[PDB]
C-alpha cells in the first residue's frame, strides 16, 4: 500500500542517517 | 502570530514552487538548501514508486488538496516521527506539485504547501521544537 | 465500513453518556469496564485540575466541539503515544460531557464522542492496531 | 499550561502501569 510502502523509503532514509 | 508555522510554510512553499517551475532567513536558507539536496535525492531514487503512487490516489480522489494530508496522517499513524518521514513527505509533495503544474501551468502550489505545513506544525509541534526545528533538520542531514 | 472506528465510537460514546447522565460485544464490554474503572479514577484524582482546565478553554472557545480535539492533538504533538494518554483524554472528555449536561440536560454527547474517536482512530490507527486495539487497552490496565 | 500539565497526569498514569 501507499502508506506503508512511503513509510519503507522514509524509515529505511532515516535509518542511512542514523 | 505563529513563528514556526510561518517559517515552515516559507521553506516548504519555496521548495514546492522551485520544484514545480524549475526556477529559483539564514536559518531558512540552510533549511531550503538541505531540503533541495535531500529532497531531490528522494525524488531521484523513488521516481518510479512516486509515479505509481500518484495515479492510485488520483483514481480515488485527487481534486481535493487534502489527499496528501491524509497520506501524511496515515504515515504518522504508528506514532513514530522522524526527519526521514518529514522530508520524504515533503519530497512527495514536490513530486505532486510538479505533476499539477505539468497539467496546468497556472496551478498554484500554495494550498498543497499549506496542507503539508498544517500537518507538520499543528500535529507535530512539540516534536519539532524538541528537535530544534529547522535548525535540527539541517543538522540531521548535514554530512560535510 | 470502518470496524475499528465504529467499535471505538461505541465504547467512547457509551462511556461519555453513562458519565454525563449517571445511569447505565464481549470485547466491547471488557473495554467499557476497564474504561469505567481507570477513567473514574483519573477523574477522581484530577478533579481539581480538570475544573481548572475547562474554564480556561471556555474563556478562549467552548461552543466549538473541536476544543477538545485540539487539546488532544497538542498532547500527542511530541510524537509519543500511550494508553495513559488515550485514557486520560477520554476521561477529560467525560468530565467535559458531565459539565455540558449540567448546563443543559438535553445536551448530546455524540459530537464530543465522535471528535475524540476521530483523533484516536484516524491519527493513531496503526498504533492502535499494533497494540491490539481495545483488547490491548484492557490488557494494559488489568491488574487482577 | 493545559497541554503539558494533561500530558504530567497521562505519562506519569502510564509509567503506574509500566
Ligand atoms: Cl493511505
Ligand atoms: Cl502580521
Ligand atoms: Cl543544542
Ligand atoms: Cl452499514
Ligand atoms: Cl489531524
Ligand atoms: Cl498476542
Ligand atoms: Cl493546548
Ligand atoms: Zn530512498
Ligand atoms: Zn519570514
Ligand atoms: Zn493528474
Ligand atoms: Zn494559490
Ligand atoms: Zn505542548
Ligand atoms: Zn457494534
Ligand atoms: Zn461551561
Ligand atoms: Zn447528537
Ligand atoms: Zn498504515
Ligand atoms: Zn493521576
Amino acid at each position: 500500500a501507499i502508506x506503508a510502502x512511503l513509510r519503507r523509503m522514509a524509515d529505511d532514509l532515516n535509518a542511512q542517517y542514523e | 502570530e505563529d513563528d514556526l508555522y510561518r517559517q515552515s510554510l516559507e521553506i516548504i512553499s519555496r521548495y514546492l514552487r522551485e520544484q514545480a517551475t524549475g526556477s529559483k532567513g539564514a536559518a531558512g536558507r540552510r533549511a531550503l538548501e538541505t531540503l533541495r539536496r535531500v529532497g531531490d535525492g528522494v525524488q531521484r531514487n523513488h521516481e518510479t514508486a512516486f509515479q505509481g503512487m500518484l495515479r492510485k490516489l488520483d483514481i480515488k480522489n485527487e481534486d481535493d488538496v487534502k489527499s496528501l494530508s491524509r497520506v501524511m496522517i496515515h504515515v504518522f499513524s504508528d506514532g513514530v516521527t522522524n526527519w526521514g518521514r518529514i522530508v520524504t513527505l515533503i519530497s512527495f509533495g514536490a513530486f505532486v506539485a510538479k505533476h499539477l503544474k505539468t497539467i496546468n501551468q497556472e496551478s498554484c502550489i500554495e494550498p498543497l504547501a499549506e496542507s503539508i505545513t498544517d500537518v507538520l506544525v499543528r500535529t507535530k509541534r512539540d516534536w519539532l521544537v524538541k528537535q530544534r526545528g529547522w535548525d535540527g533538520f539541517v543538522e540531521f542531514f548535514h554530512v560535510e
